[PDB]
């Protein structure tokens, strides 16, 4: 999971 | 324990997280030296690559 809010 | 915090380019806050959280996201590459972040007990957010240089090391490797 990407961190929240970074990567859209 | 979760306890990091960081804020994204909208300005939102987003955690807590765990630092092992934290780490995978480090090493993966996401996380730039100015990303705002601190801990929930910190005083106040500073960027990455200032917390490296106060902390002496990544504040999320093994120390």
């Amino acid at each position: 999971r990407p961190p929240p809010g970074l990567t859209n | 324990a979760r306890k990091w915090f960081y804020k994204d380019p909208q300005g939102e806050i987003q955690g807590p997280f765990t630092t092992q959280e934290m780490a995978e996201w480090f090493q993966a590459g996401y996380f730039s030296m100015s990303l705002l972040v601190k801990r929930g007990c910190d005083e106040g957010f500073q960027p990455l690559g200032e917390v490296i240089k106060m902390w002496g090391r990544v504040p999320f490797a093994p120390g």
